[PDB]
RNA sequence: AUGAUGUCAUACUUAUCC
């Protein structure tokens, strides 16, 4: 009995969803992340609907999608974070509608493993270098520069693995042009796992810390740790540098807390629940997705809660540093 | 701080499959779950022997090797033996190697998944169960009749065996073609 | 032993501590070197050191007998420095 | 006197069967082919 | 403070650097410790597992998420 | 070559007492180490049923200290005579009487 | 028990073992006494002496 | 490997320098040590390739000429997505054959 | 063995023959050291094993007694040395906490090693004290080698400071650096810090590339003996300044920032040799700097380069060379400068047979030079050396004959015009007209020149190739075989410009050669046939192929290792490529005369043979030639066989195998074992080979695996499992796994054994069948094995659970079993039982 | 009737190597 399984309908469900321009023009594609197959779509500024440029099946479950581009380019990468054990820089072409590798170098072995990279995959807000990291013990990041040709070229990726240590999400820090450093939510799990009696497992909150990348000593480091109130779920890259204040919001349980690096004071705020609500008090409040739309006047930021109430968020901040972060709930 | 035998026998359901060394391990409910599994297949029995699984044929000087009809019938083997004998060519044919390579191609005979290789492995030719009722061929040259087998004209008279009580065969309370004289 | 609680050098001199580690190699190791000395600035050049790997450092340069009095007493000095408010130890109090 | 070969063969254990009518056995595989023997089956049927 | 264990090197030989492999003297709480952190790596980094075990609760991705990534430090306590 | 091992000297003793005595060609092919001239000196030297391996006396040794100063060279002509008729005892023997009475 | 190999060599069939050469087998009738070991399957065959 | 067995790798970090092969080794594999189904290109470590030890050999450690790669039965189990296999130490080879 | 009229003094106690009545029996039994120094090879050897696994035994205190008076022997030989070496590092696997007392009395022996001017001695004292360091404790290595730091001789400072490179090497630089960072401040002494500063040095240079991270740490360690009233400190300061930098790959710039305002002054004031140290480390700063910043910083730089020219110290003109290497080489420097200020000065005062007739400054004078060329550009530097080549001496023709070539190879030769072109090539043939010694430099060289110079050479070729036959007589010995090569390596030329009479020349003339007697020339000869044949092609040679190739036959009995070579090289180009030419009876006699180069002690021999024979299995096919390999006697066991065995493989590839396997599965049957285990090694490689291709003979090759998979010798289950495991990965995927589950069955008994080859080969068995059956079965096969506390079962289904374990650790989260969960602990995940 | 160790040949592997 030698079958022959063929399609009909693709899969419509999408897992990520990153937005920039990615066809090298003034209109902004969409690059949607289904389960087995990568989709470019193009909205339609005039007639208000979204076309499907391009769909292709990776033959792949896709785990991270993130895009960036250099300083001074006209076009956004796509980087694609899958199960296998390389990572690979996709540039779409809108001549032969077709997404073009420009670069694939093998980190591990293949499949959804612990210790594979690919879960996780954070670019820096400057388009210098690329950081993917697995879940937890391992860590890598890849520097990106161009070529005299204009070409995207990849140097050797830095290791910076860290042993019995748990990442739940990674996010690049907008840095103005200096040394770019990557946050990530840390959890050490070797006191948890040599403690029978259960002590060392309770009171073990999560750690933000941002290791930074030294482009002179062409080596990245752990330079900055702090340990978190409560245990957070995502985080929000605040743009840096010359618009805006660097920094980053931390998403956590009925809270938000956007603590920068340096002499900048912890913020939290908590979040705002619906009046007269018919669900459980027990239950808590988290974040499920966030959006940021910056501009050149100022910036703000759309996050989802788990009841689906996308609220505006906005934060105040001083010279150098941040006073308030004042949200709104913009709609259902 | 461990169990015996007898303890882990009884709380396991299946105790059919406890061994001696399993008493050693450091979490014997794991192993006697893992042990009765529906398609799992248990360990060498090189774990406790001192000959590496390789030094018990020492002796025994059998046929290194049996080539296939497949092969044998391409006439290869004779024309290499009389290039053997010669120096101690042929070009019979190119196409009938071919048609015994693709349409004469026999399937061997392959084993289950759970069939490892034994020590031994060549002694011990067991067949399922050929039961009362059951014979082979040859044996019936030996005994020579044409196409019941005679004794059970005399399991007539004695009566139906002890040893396989739920006994029928043919013409007797069991109402048979070919060998098969009895069920 | 005492080698188990964490310290930290920051938040204790380094001008005070000379002497004494001084008066140690002297009274371990009977005349005066430059390696110790040396050891000893570099075991507390650190902002958060090692004790476990300072005793193993100077726990075999004597003998295994000596090294030990001088990290227990190593780390009860830097312990009362790091203690008190001013961080200074015991005997620069009086002198 | 093969001190070594009842050594190396598991001669001189103590092992008893309470099954096989209280019978001893000189080693562990002894015993446990005494459990599962006639004279054990006998007594079991011979018990109920 | 003499220890007497510095566990340093011998011979440039063994020194296990991964993580997840095991030993021949491995117990058996730290070898189910070890299956639990795997089940729970690809848990999740699998985005069809996580989504057919979140679909099935009534909790949201992110927070099965974070308690998959909470429990995974001492899930079972005694190695 | 000519090791002369155990094995092989069974084999040619063997040979010896099969084939014959005056067939040194018939020998040599059912040993595969040595040759026929080697075959025939290891049945004369030490396969030789008639050769005293042992009992070393103070006659024999009385015998050969009166016959090496009679004739210095050519000990295979006092073999025989002496009654070891090895080739090499003989050699051995007065190696052992100098080297024992010079201390 | 003399059995010849594929190879040029021989095997014994009661000691069950190899031999490197032609005296290695030759050497196997005064030692490697299987012969001593045959009595229990005399004793198997036929019950009286 | 199957002639050097006491031979260690350097398993380092995997940078942008590719691997190269000498004239003596050429057409050998570094895991596989095989010559057929050439599969997957040799990467270097950045510390291995640099200043005199750029352009060397990995397997035979002379003069690199031609690029090494790996074996496809090393690359189907792989056993090619490891670290820099460069050859670091040189233990009971080309030792006593340099004194005759 | 014998024992040496001196040994005797070491040896006595061996040569009285009292016996038979503990330590003393222990030093009398470990006489076996005399058997490792003087005897018979395998008197080593096995007196090597034996001393090994006695280390735990004796200790090693009573080895070193008996040991290190003999490395330490007036009289101790090479080969001897190095023996004494081995035998500490064997011993020195085992023994880790025993050495502890002994450490600094071995280091006292073996530091001398460091400093050696065998290279080999060198790698091989580095392994042994790493083994030493990492085997003892830190703190033992640390407390131990302090005296040695202040001791009055240098020579013990020195290769102790070479020492704690190696031990920072094994234990790591942070581990020690605050030992160091403590000694560099010692206010006892100056020797002290000289030593120190010359650990940082030597750490430099050992760990090169790897110092990066500690690079901060380190500079700030050294930077505060710069300015100290001692000189030498300053100078090896300075000095390890450089090593840091030039192991600094292009980054951490500002970690040496400090350093440098001392440094650019102290540049002025200087006399003597430390001054050429801080041009040295100055020199491999610069390319780290900015090309701004290092704009001014060099210009100031070039000034004292410019005068310091002409100091007689070598030491001097080596640093300053590489100095005007790495200013000069500069992208931010501007050619016009360098052609006025030091072009003139530089070929004035550099070039010159002071410097030529030494090494090092031979190849750094290359190098710079050659960078030199890169930036003013060629005709210049070329136009200015060319009239050197006529110069006398060789070695001096030599240097700037490889400085020609470099240079035409990186800048190409379409810059040189004409007339300076007449005086190359004029100057080329010249030089090469007189050959002292054998060389590729000058051949290379020449072959360079050409090639690159490419057509325009055409008016020179009759000068050429008229040099090329009468120096093709001459001298056979000497300089046939490099006329020949010569030959070689201009055929293209010789053929792309259509000189046609020149080929008819070459091929005739050198089909006249196939003659001679002298080996080393006839290679030569035939590595030009091969290289006429690929540029004429098969019909066109002038040496029609039915005359070359039978004229070829005869000669592969020739022995000789370049020959052999060569000839078989040829014999496959055009057994490959024409191969009509050759009727088919010459065609067979050549396999019959190929079957005994397999003798060949090399490994390319082997290769190319190989190939051609496939090559004419192609010529002819499949049936007879395949069993002119099964024909073969197997003689050899250390391999000598297995190469026909690759040659079975290839043939069956070659036609398909389609057709040939039932004569090999038929020909296992013989009884002569050496060759069944040889059909298994060929099914081995032609699995290998085939990949794909064996989604259906699988089931052919089942039960004879089967029958070889169970034992009748260890090397039956090895060789067979190999089989399954190349066949395992070249079906994957196709859905034949069954018959391999079957075959896994009778793979599976043999995991047991302490033979490494069985025991890695089944390792790659059960890799392969990993992959292949999917790893469920196998953790099936691989459960009950764990548990087992017995110190066998354990280790081994521990080791194949971990091989399982690695890969394919994302697809193992189904199989894990149900496991019921104990008192403190929860067992069962709940996770997967949660249904809608 | 396996297995034990030990003197002592004999084959085999490592594409081992001038």
């Amino acid at each position: 009995m030698f079958l022959y399984n063929l399609t009909l309908q693709r899969a419509t469900g999408i897992s990520f969803a990153i937005h920039g321009n990615f066809s090298g023009t003034k209109q902004q594609e969409i690059v949607v992340s289904r389960g087995k197959i990568l989709e470019l779509l193009r909205p339609d500024p005039n007639t208000g609907k979204v076309h499907t440029l391009l769909t292709v099946e990776v033959f792949g479950v896709i785990r991270s999608l993130m895009a960036f581009r250099l300083t001074g380019g006209t076009k956004d990468y796509i980087v694609v974070g899958s199960d296998s054990g390389r990572i690979v820089i996709l540039e779409y072409q809108p001549s032969k509608n077709m997404f073009e590798k420009i670069h694939q170098e093998t980190f591990g072995k293949s499949g959804c493993r612990r210790i594979v990279p690919g879960q996780f995959l954070a670019v820096d807000p400057k388009g210098r270098a690329v950081m993917i990291s697995a879940i937890e013990k391992q860590k890598l990041v890849y520097i990106l520069n161009r070529d005299a040709a204009a070409r995207l070229t990849i140097s050797s990726p830095l290791e910076a693995h860290k042993a019995n240590t748990l990442v739940y999400h990674v996010v690049g820090v907008d840095v103005g042009f200096e040394n770019p450093m990557f946050a990530c939510l840390e959890m050490d799990y070797e006191e948890a796992d040599n403690d029978p009696t259960g002590e060392a497992a309770a009171n073990t909150q999560q750690t933000l810390t941002f290791y930074e990348l030294d482009l002179g000593l062409n080596h990245v480091v752990r330079k900055y740790s702090e340990p978190l109130e409560e245990h957070g779920n995502f985080l929000i890259t605040v743009p840096g540098g010359s618009d805006g204040p660097s920094g980053v919001l931390i998403c956590s349980e009925n809270y938000i807390t956007y603590k920068n690096f340096g002499d900048q004071p912890d913020i939290r705020c908590p979040i705002p629940r619906r009046r007269n609500d018919l669900d459980d008090p027990e239950r808590g409040m988290i974040f499920v997705c966030s959006a940021t739309h910056k501009t050149k006047s100022m910036f703000f930021f759309l996050a989802q809660t788990e009841q689906g109430d996308i609220f505006k968020i906005t934060l105040e901040t001083d010279e150098d540093m941040v006073t308030e972060i004042r949200l709104k709930y913009f709609d259902t | 701080n461990r169990f015996t035998v007898a303890e882990l026998k009884q709380l396991v359901a299946r105790p059919d499959v406890v061994e001696m060394h399993d008493v050693t391990a450091q979490d014997p409910k794991l192993l006697v779950h893992l042990k009765a599994t529906r398609n799992s297949v248990p360990v060498p029995r090189h774990w406790c022997f001192k000959r590496k699984y390789l030094q018990g044929k020492r002796g025994i000087e059998k046929p290194p090797f049996e080539l296939p009809d497949f092969i044998k019938r391409t006439g290869i083997q004779e024309m290499r033996e009389a290039l053997q004998e010669k120096e101690e060519k042929i070009d019979i044919d190119y196409q009938k190697l071919h048609d015994a390579f693709f349409k004469w191609q026999t399937k061997p005979k392959l084993t289950i998944h759970g069939d490892l290789y034994y020590e031994g492995k060549e002694f011990e030719t067991r067949l399922k169960e050929k039961k009362p009722g059951d014979l082979s061929d040859e044996l019936r040259i030996s005994l020579g009749m044409p196409v019941p087998p005679p004794w059970l004209i005399a399991m007539q008279r004695y009566g139906p065996p002890p040893s396989y009580p739920n006994l029928k065969i043919p013409g007797l309370n069991s109402p048979l073609y070919g060998d098969v004289f009895g069920t | 032993e005492c080698l188990e609680k964490k310290v930290d050098m920051s938040k204790v001199n380094l001008e005070v501590i000379k002497p004494w580690i001084t008066k140690r190699v002297t009274e371990i190791l009977g005349f005066e070197d430059d390696v110790v000395i040396e050891f000893i600035f570099n075991q507390l050049e650190v902002k958060n050191p090692d004790s476990k790997m300072m005793q193993i450092n100077l726990t075999g340069f004597l003998n295994g007998k000596n090294a030990r009095e001088f990290m227990g007493e190593l780390w009860p000095l830097l312990l009362s420095a790091q203690e008190n408010i001013a961080g200074i130890p015991s005997a620069f109090l009086e002198l | 006197i093969p001190y070594w070969l009842y050594k190396l063969h598991g001669l001189n254990i103590n092992y008893n069967c309470e099954i096989c009518g209280n019978y001893t056995y000189r080693g562990p595989k002894a015993f446990q082919r005494h459990f599962a023997e006639w004279r054990h089956a006998h007594g079991m049927r011979c018990l109920g | 403070m003499t220890d007497r264990y510095t566990i340093h090197s011998q011979l440039e030989h063994l020194q296990s650097k991964y993580i997840g492999t095991g030993h021949a003297d491995t117990t058996k709480w730290e070898w189910l410790v070890n299956q639990h952190r795997d089940s729970y790596c690809s848990y999740m980094g699998h985005f069809d597992l996580l989504n057919y075990f979140a679909i099935a609760e009534n909790e949201s991705k992110a927070r099965v998420r974070f308690n998959l990534m909470e429990k995974m430090l001492q899930p079972c306590g005694p190695p | 070559g000519g090791v002369w091992r155990n094995t092989e000297d069974e084999i040619l003793k063997a040979a010896v007492m099969k084939y014959g005595k005056n067939q040194w060609s018939r020998i040599a092919s059912l040993l595969h180490r040595k040759s026929a001239k080697q075959c025939k000196a290891r049945w004369y030297e030490w396969l030789d049923p008639s050769i005293k391996k042992t009992e070393w006396s103070r006659e024999e040794e009385e015998k050969l200290l009166h016959l090496a100063k009679l004739m210095p060279t050519q000990w295979r002509t006092i073999a025989p005579i002496i009654g070891r008729t090895a080739a090499q005892c003989l050699e051995h023997y007065e190696f052992l009487l100098d080297k024992a009475a010079q201390r | 028990y003399f059995m010849k190999n594929h190879l040029g060599s021989y095997e014994c069939k009661l000691c069950l073992t190899l031999h490197n050469n032609e005296g290695s087998y030759l050497a196997h009738t005064q030692g490697k006494k299987h012969q001593t070991n045959l009595a229990r399957r005399a004793a198997k065959e036929a019950k009286e002496a | 490997a199957k002639h050097h067995p006491d031979l260690i790798f350097c398993r380092k970090q995997a940078g942008v320098a590719i691997g190269r092969l000498c004239e003596k080794c050429d057409g050998k594999c570094v895991i596989c040590d095989s010559y057929v189904r050439p599969c997957t290109l040799v990467r270097i470590c950045d510390e291995c390739n640099y200043g005199s030890y750029q352009g060397r050999c990995v397997i035979c450690g002379g003069p690199g000429v031609s690029d090494a790669y790996y074996c496809k039965e090393c690359t189907i189990q792989e056993k090619d997505r490891d670290g820099c296999p460069k050859i670091v130490n040189l233990g009971s080879s080309k030792t006593d054959l340099f004194y005759e | 063995p014998f024992l040496k009229p001196d040994d005797i003094q070491y040896f006595d106690k061996l040569l009285v023959d009292v016996d038979e009545s503990e330590e003393q029996k222990e030093r009398k039994i470990m006489k076996l050291l005399l058997k490792i120094k003087n005897g018979t090879p395998p008197m080593r050897k096995a007196a090597l094993r034996q001393i090994t696994d006695k280390a735990r035994e004796f200790g090693a205190g009573p080895l070193f007694n008996q040991i290190l008076p003999l490395l330490m022997s007036p009289t101790l030989e090479d080969q001897e040395r190095h023996l004494l070496v081995k035998v500490i590092d064997r011993i020195l696997y085992k023994l880790d906490d025993l050495v502890r007392p002994y450490v600094h009395k071995i280091l006292v022996v073996i530091e001398p090693l460091l400093i050696d001017e065998d290279y080999y001695a060198r790698v091989e004292g580095r392994e042994i004290i790493s083994n030493l360091a990492k085997a003892a404790g830190l703190a033992t290595m640390i407390s131990t080698m302090r005296p040695d730091i202040d001791n009055m001789d240098e020579y013990v400072r020195n290769t102790t400071a070479r020492a704690f490179a190696v031990v920072a090497s094994a234990l790591g630089i942070p581990s020690l650096l605050p030992f160091l960072k403590a000694v560099c401040k010692s206010k006892k002494s100056w020797q002290a810090r000289h030593t120190g500063i010359k650990i940082v040095q030597q750490i430099a240079i050992l760990m090169g590339c790897a110092i990066l991270p500690h690079l901060r740490s380190l500079v700030e360690i050294i930077e505060h003996g710069l300015v100290d009233e001692q000189q030498k400190v300053r100078t090896i300061s300075a000095l390890a300044i450089a090593a840091l930098a030039e192991a600094a790959t292009p980054y951490g710039i500002e970690s040496f920032d400090s350093v440098l305002k001392p440094l650019w002054k102290g540049i002025r004031q200087h006399r003597g040799k430390g001054l050429a140290a801080f041009l040295k480390a100055i020199g491999y700063l610069i390319p780290l700097m900015d090309a701004e910043y290092a704009n001014y910083y060099t210009r100031e730089v070039m000034l004292i380069l410019i005068r310091e020219f002409q100091s007689p110290d070598e030491e001097m003109k080596k640093i300053v060379l590489k100095v005007v290497k790495q200013c000069c080489g500069t992208d931010g420097v501007e050619a016009n400068y360098i052609k006025t200020e030091i072009l003139p000065p530089f070929f004035k005062h550099f070039w010159q047979h002071r410097m030529a007739l030494d090494r090092r400054n031979y190849r750094q004078l290359v190098d710079t030079t050659v960078e030199l060329a890169n930036k003013v550009g060629a005709a210049e530097i070329i136009s200015r050396i060319v009239d050197d080549l006529k110069d006398e001496a060789e070695q001096y023709r030599k240097m700037v004959m490889e400085t020609i070539e470099k240079i035409m190879g990186n800048l190409g030769a379409a810059d040189i015009d004409h007339k300076l072109e007449e005086q190359l090539i004029d100057g080329i043939l010249y030089a090469f007209q007189e050959q002292t010694t054998e060389d590729s430099v000058m051949l290379n060289g020449f072959g360079t020149v050409v090639n690159a110079l490419g057509k325009r050479v055409k008016p020179y070729l009759p000068q050429i190739c008229g040099t090329v036959l009468w120096r093709l007589n001459n001298k056979s010995a000497k300089v046939r075989q490099q006329a020949a090569d010569l030959i070689s390596r201009t055929a293209v030329v010789m053929k792309t410009c259509q000189e046609e009479k020149l080929m008819g020349h070459l091929g005739v003339v050198l089909y006249e050669y196939l003659g001679e007697e002298y080996p080393e020339v006839l290679g030569s000869i035939l590595g030009a046939l091969k290289a006429i044949v690929n540029v004429i092609g098969m019909h066109k040679m002038t040496p029609p192929i039915k005359d070359l190739l039978p004229r070829l036959t005869p000669i592969l009995k020739n022995r000789h290792e370049k020959v052999q070579e060569n000839c078989i090289d040829l014999v496959g180009r055009i057994a490959d490529r024409g191969a009509e030419y050759v009727s088919a009876r010459e065609w067979m006699r050549i396999c019959f005369e190929l079957l005994e180069l397999l003798k060949a002690h090399k490994k390319a021999i082997r290769r190319a043979t190989v190939n051609t024979f496939g090559y004419i299995a192609k010529a002819i096919g499949p049936h007879d030639v395949l069993a002119t390999l099964l024909n073969n006697l197997k003689v050899q066991e250390r391999q000598n066989r297995v190469c026909t065995t690759v040659a079975i493989a290839i043939v069956a590839e070659t036609c398909s195998p389609f057709t040939v396997l039932p004569a090999l599965m038929n020909e296992y049957r013989v009884p002569e074992l050496n060759v069944q285990n040889g059909v298994l090694k060929s099914l081995s490689f032609l699995f290998e080979y085939i990949g794909e291709m064996g989604k259906d003979y699988i089931y052919a090759v089942t039960p004879l695996l089967e029958d070889a998979l169970m034992d009748r010798d260890l090397v039956h289950r090895q060789t067979a499992s190999a089989v399954v495991q190349h066949m395992s990965l070249g079906v994957y995927g196709f859905g034949c796994e069954d018959s391999l589950n079957h075959l896994l069955n009778y793979v599976w008994p043999n995991v047991f054994e302490t033979s490494p080859h069985v025991i890695q080969a089944v390792m790659g068995a059960l890799e392969g069948l990993r992959v292949a059956i999917g790893p469920c079965r196998m953790l099936q096969y691989c459960l009950q094995g764990l548990f087992h506390p017995a110190r066998k079962v354990r280790d081994v289904y521990w080791k194949i659970y971990n091989s399982i374990y690695i890969g394919s650790q994302d697809a193992l989260i189904a199989h894990y079993p149900r496991i019921y969960n104990d008192d403190k602990n929860t067992y069962i995940r709940y996770e997967l039982d949660y249904i809608l």
